[PDB]
């Protein structure tokens, strides 16, 4: 029933459970900023949140790929 | 199979925190419980006051039913999602939670008239909610994620406890200013206090029975009541009867 | 095969919340439940008021039909979608939901005239990925995604209940200020309260 | 600390009884419904 | 500044098995606490969980012998960002045991 | 049913539904002012409206670009 | 006979049928912007559509190659 | 919980550094709106608006620079 | 007592006794990073540790394969 | 006592090279935040932030190059 | 114990170049404030303020140009 | 003499090409810092610094192109 | 310290010994107080037998 998770899944989950709340903070920020785009107090916050989101997603992906290639290289030597 | 979850909790927080600063002569600065440099106009204090009390009670009951033959393994599995809707209700943000359950079983008939079963149970709420405000927690009750696998045998038609869990806890904390916290008339102004109590009970009970006789009233005969009572019934349409006749009965 | 779903809901919210700030000649500043002062002299407190009640009910019934020959396995599969317009109809995209059902079966004839069948059934509403309008859930009833796999045998033309589920739950909460919530005539200004009740039944 | 016991007898009261008591005392009970009874009968009566 | 603190937690899992049959029990749960200040927007949470593996045996002496594996605790959390949650949700260790007893 | 819309579409449209009527108010004021160019009460209105419209369209396009980059960086790692 | 289609064909076609009409939306919005290249509304629309289209074609072509590389790896072991 | 990143902790420094400027600006404008021809008030508002402008510039430039420092490192894992 | 181990196991185990703690350091570095995935002091550290881990695993497997081929080529001459 | 590899040595050489810059940048940022417009604070901070950006770039690129020189040799054992 | 890079050196060259201007400006303003209506004071301040403005500009533009060179050399290691 | 490679020879051709720029650019700075507001000085420094910029960028880019030619040939010895 | 002891028939003790000791070479000493407060001791290794 519950998902089988491998190892890469555990690695990704460390990031997902690392940024506890950012996933929703970003959306709320956007909603209010879009409601009143001309407020520099809203803008100054949204800029930070969006940048943190970008870095988070990027690091997560790059990490997963490295583990993939280590595993692939070990498996090749079985033959 | 019966699954029961009960929860109670009580919370209270009450009191004040103080800090501030003074400049004298512009030559000596004094500050009170500040972890930071100060702008030296001085004569500046803050009293942060908190006062809140709360009580909470929740209860959830669930009971799956599954029909099987002897010696034949069988599986039942069901997910369900629930939503809650918040003031500003035109605005597109429902909070939601997903509960899901599964059972896998293998029954055996004993000569003694006893049922023996090999069991897996997997049940609970999903681990990864995204509640940002308390509204979702106060609306939709958390339950653990619980897994059991075991074998058990029960006299025919009786019932049995396969597993359960109970948790109880308490916490107290108090802070005060060393000299002022004991002043006779105002000492209470310099104190902070908090208390927490929690109690939780969760249990799994199994109750098998032998099925010998089919359903009475007939399924369709019940459905026809439900549909009419609900007003969902629409078999009155002269247009649909033309084909419903083939399905509704021989 | 008869699939039936019934759902009842009762909800209520009522009461108030309070916070604010005070200043005394720029001597002392005080905040009540707030982490920054308004620089205000015991003025512009804020009170947030909630008062709402709702009831809801939904009923869904579904019935497939499949013809087969003795000892021949057969499959039936259907998938269908439904739409709702919304008020504020100037420009609000159609909300929609998709229901789907699949059945695999293998029938055997007994000597006693009983029919025995190997069954695999899978029916449900597909999960909504992340978020939806509050109105859609009002119009389109949620149903589970359910899967059953079993063997059953039935006397001719009779019927059996192969599986089902029921859920019942209730919740209540109250928040209040430790001394004011206890005043005889005004405590209701300093209490906030909520209730939730649910009952669900599903059968095959 | 660990504390084992041998089990020889089933529950008493029955689960169906204790659960019903909890339901009614908590007001969670729903069998009063005119409509759901048509189905719940099959589950509780059989 | 002067401060005092006291905490107390008790857990009691229960599991049914048969003689010579290995068995498993496993649970975890999240606890949430409202956090005052910050317009009361704030919320904190923690996860406690426990797992048990067991193998029972009946002695002729009427004694019961158990092969036991227990793992229990709170998940390690470098993330702690406030006082009041550490004042409101107890810490408990992360603990592992494996042994035989009769 | 409704014309297919992706994530970026649903982000861009958020701004449009945020500034409920600005798209009309700008043309309204523009016509009123063009009717009598030498009126200070009209000029002082249109300055504000046009400034708001500029900031809105600009912040919209920048945000859509950032969400394109975040995706492309992930897709590249599949291979 | 009906046109033969394999597993890679299947996987590829899932994207085409997943994006109902994007494939034509991006043609219409072009004919419009080309008719009136200097309207910000038309620009703001076309930016979105063209982004979504670019991401769709990249995710498609990478996924097909990832599958081809598994099949080619298994077939090598029949020897 | 108020989860904050590194950039968040940077940005928050300026908000706590300019203790009160945010309110001060609003108040100075609030009073000046009632009597635009008082020079004692115009002179105050010119200074507060200058301070505000410089604060918002320095803040967003510093956040932008640290974003590039991070992205450059992340890129090299592969 | 202890399980039986061959020459190839002694070789594989040498590397693991060589890198005393890398297996743990690589985990804790990741949990520090994932708790705040935007600190350059954490990122520069993790880059190093992950590189070291990669080279370690990849050298270990190739050495084991070369010793396998030497032995299989001797045994092929008994007949 | 803990194990440190060759790449850790290469990296550490930079950290022990720039003796204090990590603290200098933090305190210069707090001193700026206290008065976001003072020409001497701006002129100091622009320098320290630039030196920091160059330090982190040179460190990470060097470690990358060495990783590739090693992998290219390990590949030939096969 | 200080630590200084190359951009630090370049910057400090201007500071050690203009021996006293930073005090001179502050004292010229100090006395002018006491008698804003005096021509000799106004004429002195007009000069010093300009010298100072040009000093700060040439400083910051040079430091940027150097940073832009280094950033382009380091890019070629990878 | 120490060992020098082909890439070293290529690198050094530039340095020995621009015989004196390496120091002219420093003297110009030392002078300009003395009186930052002399246009005769500024007009000279702008030129020297532009020349230095172009010199260093041409140098690095050339080195990299030869590194990638050699690496491409060495790859095929296998 | 790593050791293996052998009892002599004379009641003497013979030990195979390996020792290493010192500060880890991470020179924090950028500021005068560091060197003033914290003693440097050498990094040393010995391996021998003695009875």
């Amino acid at each position: 029933a519950t998902p089988w998770s491998g190892y890469l899944d555990d690695v990704s989950a460390k990031f997902d459970t690392g940024v506890d709340n950012l996933q929703t903070q970003v959306t709320e920020a956007l909603d209010k900023l879009a409601a009143k785009p001309s407020d520099p107090a809203l803008l100054a916050a949204y800029q930070s949140k969006l940048s943190e989101y970008n870095l988070y997603r990027n690091a997560q992906s790059n990490t997963v790929k490295v583990f993939k290639d280590i595993d692939a290289a070990i498996i090749q030597n079985f033959r | 199979l019966w699954i029961v979850d009960l929860n109670k909790s009580d919370l209270e927080r009450l009191g004040t925190s103080w800090s501030g600063s003074i400049t004298i002569g512009d030559k000596l600065g004094v500050s009170l419980n500040q972890s930071s440099i100060s702008t030296l106009d001085g004569s500046r204090f803050i009293a942060a006051v908190n006062a809140l009390e709360e009580k909470k009670q929740a209860t959830v009951v669930s009971r799956p039913v599954l029909l099987t033959q002897e010696n034949v393994p069988a599986i039942f599995d069901n997910n369900r999602t629930f939503y809650t809707k918040l003031i500003g209700e035109r605005n597109v943000a429902l909070e939601h939670v997903t509960y899901g359950t599964m059972i896998r079983v293998l029954p055996r008939f004993s000569a003694d008239g006893q049922i023996e079963m090999s069991l897996d149970i997997e049940d609970g709420n999903d681990k990864t909610p995204q509640s940002d405000t308390t509204t979702s927690v106060d609306a939709l009750p958390e339950v653990g994620r619980t897994l059991i696998s075991t074998i058990a045998r029960v006299p025919h038609g009786k019932s049995l406890l396969v597993g359960g869990y109970t948790r109880d806890a308490n916490t107290d904390t108090v802070q005060s200013i060393p000299f002022l916290g004991k002043l006779p008339l105002i000492g209470s102004l310099f104190r902070y206090s908090s208390k927490n109590k929690s109690n939780v009970v969760r249990v799994f009970m199994i109750e098998p029975k032998e099925i010998v006789d089919p359903l009475t009233p007939d399924a369709s005969e019940s459905v026809n009541n439900i549909l009419k009572q609900s007003g969902a019934w629409s078999g009155d349409d002269k247009l649909q009867k033309w084909v419903r006749v083939y399905l509704d009965r021989g």
